[PDB]
RNA sequence: CCAAGUCUGGGCUAAGUGGUAAAGGAUGUGGCGCCGCGAAGACAGCCAGGAGGUUGGCUUAGAAGCAGCCAUCCUUUAAAG
């Protein structure tokens, strides 16, 4: 019933692993050389756990897929939004490219529609800096 | 009502010294403003400041239009002591003429800007009133 | 609506809950009725911006309303009105207002506003003929620009009881530009 | 404390009084609001 | 105290105001108009979720309502904050 946000590649420090799990019923030897098996393909960057224990005092549960935030910065070609939202819009983009986009986030999207999917890349749109024209 | 020497020979035909007029932004019927009642020489300024402030803590569409501006003044110490006194002037303003168009927080719907004022009024000295134009504020 | 009254008792009258209003018309006037109470509600409205009128002995239900009057006094409670109809086809002096919208061109985006010394337009169309509230925005806003007369753009009753270029609607810097 | 000039901290910080007086209070030793 | 109605009528005071004062405050109190509703059975008690794309931009070393400068939109649904 714990929530953390551990580093890759590193499972073995006392001051945040030592503390924060002991205490909570947790054996910190084991439950971090489970972790050394999953974190180890995609080391590097720190990836959040939400470790889960029961009546036995064990078990690891859901750790991750990655960034989903740096790919779709790849094909536009912008870093950072420019500047403050609805002051300095200068990247216009199109109708047909806002239409495929949101046709594969539909897992973790509003609803099952049509309609309903292109209302959502409207509102995280203009609320950083990429106008529909 | 002791007013001066006269429009050209004692101190008349200045400036002022202030800061300007209009602020905020238009708006057609939305009547938002502020006036008075109490006569006095308005401190220009105290005056050219207050107003001022106004803008300070606001910044954009609000009428911040302003029906003011002295244009006499005062005088006193200044040679001797007490006695036949010359005039050495200083604080020029106008009469607020027991109440009337004060200046106006005028817009749509932007009360952003009619508390403004509000600390417009807060500020400037001689009581003032909390008011609307023909129609209220909206 | 209603209002009456008409002899020759304004200071009392022009007291307590009845405020004078004379009886104008083109020829003809007769003492001062109405009342502290109807200008209200119905003034409230929209006085010389629209138009109705009252039933005072069924004499003549006409518009026109009022071409005049104020709420002087300081207090700001208005005292000793103007009323004038017209019954006729020729209605000219006919002022009523014009209205945007927002939109979006120096202000939600360059945050500029834009000044409308005009607002209301004394014009003279189709005699008892005009749409109570016209509106017409072609638009833009921000930098140095201006609109005024001239340009415009006047539909149907075509009046103008104005001129060209004035007192418009621009845009100046809320801020700067 | 201010004596002179108290209005309303905390969203809630209440209007109450006491000898007619009037002093804040409020859940709050950052509120000891009185006149 | 000192001469003369502890007159009658109907309001308003709960501070001794009366018996000196301003800016400035506050469901004091009494009398007048407005917006929403109580059988879409209404505000304040109580049961519950206390919704998701919201975890957007400057600064990020931290905005991701609960540092602050700009946004202020979309939603599958019991509605939206």
């Amino acid at each position: 019933q714990i929530k953390l946000q551990l580093p890759a590649g590193k499972a073995t420090p006392a001051p945040p692993v030592g503390p924060a799990l002991g205490q909570h019923g947790v054996n910190i030897m084991e439950f971090c050389k489970r972790f050394n098996a999953e974190t180890a393909d995609k080391a590097g960057m720190i990836l959040p756990v939400v470790i889960t224990v029961y009546e036995d005092k064990s078990f690891t549960f859901i750790i991750k897929t990655p960034p989903a935030s740096f790919l779709l910065k790849k094909a536009a070609g912008i870093e950072k939004g420019s500047s403050e939202p609805k002051r300095k819009i200068v990247g216009k983009v199109t109708r047909k490219q806002i239409e495929e986009i949101a046709k594969t986030k539909m897992p973790d999207l509003n609803a099952n529609s049509l309609e309903a999917a292109m209302k959502i890349i409207e509102g995280t749109a203009k609320s950083m800096g990429i106008e529909v024209v | 009502s002791i007013k001066p020497t006269r429009r050209e020979y004692i101190s008349g035909i200045p400036g002022k010294g202030i800061a300007q007029f209009k602020m905020g932004n238009n708006t057609y019927p939305a009547q938002v403003e502020n006036v008075v009642e109490k006569p006095v020489q308005i401190r220009h300024n105290a005056l050219e400041a207050a107003r001022n402030a106004a803008n300070r803590f606001v910044q954009n569409s609000g009428k911040f239009r302003i029906r003011k501006f002295p244009f006499h003044v005062i005088r006193e110490q200044d040679g001797d002591g007490m006695r036949a006194p010359f005039g050495k002037s200083v604080g020029t303003a106008a009469r607020s003429h027991g109440a009337n168009h004060d200046f106006i927080a005028w817009v749509n719907p932007d009360p952003a800007v009619e508390f403004a004022w509000r600390r417009a009024y807060m500020k400037v000295t001689p009581t003032v009133n909390i008011d609307s134009s023909p129609a209220g504020n909206a | 609506m209603e209002l009456t009254a008409k002899p020759r008792t304004p200071k009392q009258k022009l007291d307590e809950s009845m405020i004078a209003a004379v009886a104008y018309n083109k020829e003809n006037n007769v003492s001062f009725a109405l009342d502290r109470k109807a200008f209200d509600r119905a003034f409230r409205q929209q006085s010389t911006t629209g138009l109705f009128d009252i039933t005072v002995e069924g004499g003549e239900t006409f518009p026109a309303l009022v071409k005049a009057v104020q709420m002087d006094k300081r207090k700001r409670a208005p005292i000793h009105v103007d009323f004038y109809m017209v019954t006729y086809g020729e209605p000219v002096e006919v002022s009523v207002p014009v209205h945007t919208t927002g939109r979006s061109q120096g202000e939600v985006q360059g945050g500029l506003v834009d000044i409308v010394v005009h607002n209301l337009q004394i014009v003279a169309p189709g005699p008892r003929r005009i749409p109570q509230e016209l509106v017409v925005d072609v638009t833009k806003m921000n930098i140095g620009d201006h609109i005024t007369a001239g340009d415009i753009k006047l539909p149907e009753g075509c009046t103008l009881a104005a001129d060209p270029e004035l007192t418009v609607v621009s845009v100046l810097p809320p801020r700067l530009t | 404390k201010v004596r002179s000039s108290v209005k309303k901290m905390c969203d809630n910080c209440k209007v109450v009084r006491r000898h007619g007086r009037v002093l804040v209070i409020c859940s709050n030793v950052k509120h000891k609001q009185r006149q």
